[PDB]
DNA sequence: AAACATTCGTTCACGTGAGTTCCAGTACAAGTCTGGTC
DNA sequence: AGACTTGTACTGGAACTCACGTGAACGAATGTTT
């Protein structure tokens, strides 16, 4: 949604539960910049 | 097998025969590093230029 | 560390007189000085150098204010080469018609180095003199000559046109046949082998060399190049025993100390020219990425796997530098020298002070030389150099005795290539008069002679001591451009070709066996 | 061929790396 | 004369082509087998590709080798070892010589 | 007299550009298979 | 007519190697300061 904007957000280990394509195009949905390798502007890594 | 270059031994200005180099013993390096988009994760292409 | 370095000329008439066929002693003299001096300015070598020139018209020298030491003059002062001195040399320095001793010259040549070395502290003082010995001398200072040599413990060199058909300057030859030397000649031969001797010993009768020698030895620079430096360590052949090493890189591949800078054509600057790299994706806006946003990756087989700096810090293998472990003793015939790998030898002696470690030392290269083995050992520079397998075998001579080490090759750095025999081929299979004919060409062109029949050979083409033309080709030109900036660059001088070509002997005796190979082999390009 | 290795064919199959092994 | 310690670049194997020039097969199998027969190596300048400074080298011929299981292990042809130059060695210092009690 | 820095000097590791060998992809000509009608 | 297969040639890209250049770890020796 509008408030899950503009932040950049790193998945490298998925559960089994979700795997990580699918926590990526999930996360994506909201709106989510999506990073694979972490930088110094990254909220977290995943 | 890949012969290093193929030169042509001289024994004088008229008597000449082809040879093939090769390296029998040659170091062992680790395979280059290749630059990659920190976002994207894909090969990014580095050019250089003089002005 | 720096030198003072001498260089004694004799300007005389009896020089300037060229032998028909044969370069004039003069010429080959200017080229020797020339030699040395260029590679002493475009080396970038903290040395001073100073030319005293004697036979000429005029003098200027300290001790010159009386009747003594005539002709005698100072074309420099101790100083830091320049391009002024090659100026001077190459373009405005002729032979002069009066005719002076070399005695004289060998006093005024002390005297300056004395007066000049008083405000800077050198490590080593150097002389070398360029002489035909054609001049009268006066011998009642030899006694005082001999001990301020003696007394100021400073290096002396000479160099004669000739040394102790057609001509080629360093041909691998005789340069001056010996018919024609007069005795004034002999003379001065006889009181310098004397002198060289006295100050030297034996071992001076190798110190005195020719300018045609001099030209493709790399003996001018004999007694002015600084020692390597040394590398601790401690051979450990276990956990209990130790000896204290220096190590010192016996052969190093020689390359050129100066890069290349990129200059405008317009302006003659560096400043204005600048490189910068720019990133771009694999796409049609050819988007750009800047520095922090890229990262390290490696293929493993059309698939990409990322791996950052500090990724690879924390899992680069960690070990401890400066080893010298000895991992076991191997016969020597196991160990091919085709199997050396590296691009350096190492030369292991003992430490510098105590005596413990040379002696045991001593007995470990005794020990391998007689029980005929190698220790297999693991070099490590420092902690960042990567840890490699080598051999260490012994090497005795009977002035000093030391461990030269090589590198070995790794389980992946050999090719495993499979080629086909040529011994067992019907094709390929030379008859009875292809063997002779190559018997005969192998014979002719021997490279090597045996010594009087004294279980000794010696080399008619030494390479190991003929120097890289690369040097002394970049020196010329460089020295030609920044003499002329508008000539083009000359061509390779002739004694370069002669250093690099065999002796004329071995292709007078192989022109006829080279021609028989040649009608007997059949050659078709295809 | 003997001793040809079944991973790459035309390379003879090299032997595992043993090192350091004092004798008798 | 080859010394063994004047190691200056790892050696290079040197075999005939034929592709080039035909006839050469034969006249690199005598050389080699009389050089083998004479224990006496060649020295040839060598210049690998073009402006690059010659370098003077060694031709040792090379006998064809087989393990016990008839696999080839020393291919025959020619070991092309580097001759370093004069300015390629270098000056050690002087060290007395002392001798161990046996 | 001892500790730090500095320096410095070296040397090793890593990165970039030019030459050589090998193979994938593309252009053109010809052989070969197939369509229909009078 | 057309389309596909075969050959032939021809070239450009990939991998390998070496030479050149640079950065930077680091190791020790020496000079200076306390």
């Amino acid at each position: 949604s509008n408030i899950f904007e503009d932040v950049e957000f790193c998945v490298m280990s998925g559960t089994d539960s979700q795997p990580k394509p699918d926590l990526e195009n999930r996360i994506a949905e909201f709106g989510g910049y999506i990073v694979q390798n972490p930088g110094p502007d990254t909220y977290c890594v995943i | 097998k890949r012969a290093l270059s193929r030169l042509k031994l001289k024994l004088n200005k008229d008597i000449v025969i082809s040879v093939g180099i090769y390296n029998l013993v040659q170091k062992a390096l680790k395979p280059p590093p290749i630059k990659l988009y920190r976002e994207t994760n894909e090969p990014v292409k580095t050019k250089t230029r003089t002005f | 560390n720096k030198a003072a370095v001498v260089l004694c000329m004799d300007v005389g008439f009896t020089m300037s007189n060229s032998i028909p066929g044969i370069e004039s002693p003069f010429e080959q003299a200017k080229k020797v000085i020339t030699m040395f001096v260029q590679r002493q300015v475009f080396a970038e070598n903290k040395d001073e150098i100073a030319l005293v020139l004697f036979g000429t018209d005029g003098t200027d020298n300290p001790l010159s204010g009386g009747d003594q030491y005539q002709n005698i003059t100072v074309h420099r002062h101790l100083m830091l080469p320049d391009f002024d001195l090659l100026e001077d040399i190459e373009s405005k320095i002729q032979p002069g018609s009066q005719q002076a001793d070399f005695l004289d010259a060998l006093i005024v040549s002390m005297d300056v180095i004395q007066h000049e070395t008083i405000g800077k502290k050198f490590e080593k003082r150097h002389i070398e003199i360029f002489t035909d010995l054609s001049s009268r001398f006066s011998k009642s200072q030899l006694d005082i000559i001999i001990h301020s040599l003696k007394k100021c413990d400073i290096s002396l060199q000479f160099f004669l046109p000739f040394s102790l058909g057609p001509f080629r300057l360093g041909g691998h030859g005789p340069s001056f046949p010996l018919k024609g030397i007069t005795e004034q000649q002999k003379e001065g031969l006889e009181i310098v082998k004397m002198v060289m001797i006295s100050l030297e010993g034996e071992d001076g009768l190798d110190e005195i060399y020719s300018f045609s020698e001099s030209l493709r030895k790399l003996c001018v620079f004999k007694k002015i190049e600084r020692h390597s430096i040394h590398w601790p360590c401690r051979l450990t052949i276990g956990s209990n025993l130790s000896i204290r090493i220096a190590a010192y890189k016996s052969i190093l591949q020689e390359r050129v100390k100066k890069t290349w800078t990129v200059v405008d054509a317009k302006t003659l600057k560096k400043e204005d020219i600048q490189k910068e790299t720019v990133y771009c994706l694999n796409d049609d806006d050819e988007t750009e990425v800047l520095k922090e946003d890229i990262i390290q990756g490696f293929r493993y087989g059309s698939d990409i796997v990322p791996f950052s700096k500090v990724d690879e810090e924390q899992m680069k293998y960690k070990s401890e530098g400066k080893c010298f472990s000895v991992l076991g003793f191997c016969k020597s015939s196991q160990v091919q020298r085709r199997f050396f790998m590296g691009n350096q030898v190492l030369k292991v002696f003992a430490a510098r002070d105590d005596e413990a470690a040379a002696v045991a030392l001593s007995s470990l290269i005794h020990a391998l030389d007689d029980l005929d083995m190698v220790a297999i050992v693991r070099y490590a520079y420092d902690k960042r150099a990567n840890p490699q397998v080598g051999v260490a075998f012994p090497h005795i001579k009977h002035n000093y005795e030391c461990l030269v080490y090589v590198q070995l090759p790794f389980m992946e750095d050999l090719r495993q290539y499979m080629f086909s025999s040529l011994k067992n081929s019907k094709k390929y299979a030379p008859t009875e008069a292809q063997l002779n004919a190559v018997d005969a060409l192998i014979d002719s062109m021997s490279l090597a002679k045996k010594d009087e029949k004294t279980d000794t050979l010696e080399d008619l083409f030494p390479t190991t001591k003929i120097p890289n033309p690369r040097f002394q080709r970049l020196f010329q030109c460089l020295l030609h451009r920044a003499l002329h900036p508008r000539e083009p660059l000359p061509p390779i001088q002739q004694h370069i070709w002669n250093m690099l070509n065999p002796p004329a002997e071995v292709t007078t005796k192989s022109q006829i066996p080279l021609s028989k190979i040649k009608t007997l082999f059949p050659l078709i390009e295809a | 061929c003997p001793g040809e290795s079944l991973i790459n064919p035309g390379f003879k199959s090299k032997k595992p790396a043993g090192g350091v092994d004092f004798d008798e | 004369l080859l010394k063994k310690h004047h190691y200056l670049r790892p050696s290079l194997f040197v075999y005939p082509e034929e592709s080039l020039v035909i006839g050469s097969s034969t006249l690199f199998s005598a050389l080699l087998i009389k050089c083998l027969e004479k224990e006496v190596a060649a020295l040839c300048r060598y210049t690998p590709r073009r402006n690059i400074p010659p370098y003077f080298v060694a031709l040792v011929p090379q006998e064809e080798e087989l393990d016990d299981q008839k696999i080839q292990v020393t291919p025959p042809g020619f070991q092309l070892v580097f001759l370093p130059f004069a300015d390629d060695k270098r000056k050690m210092p002087f060290t007395e010589k002392i001798m161990a009690t046996p």
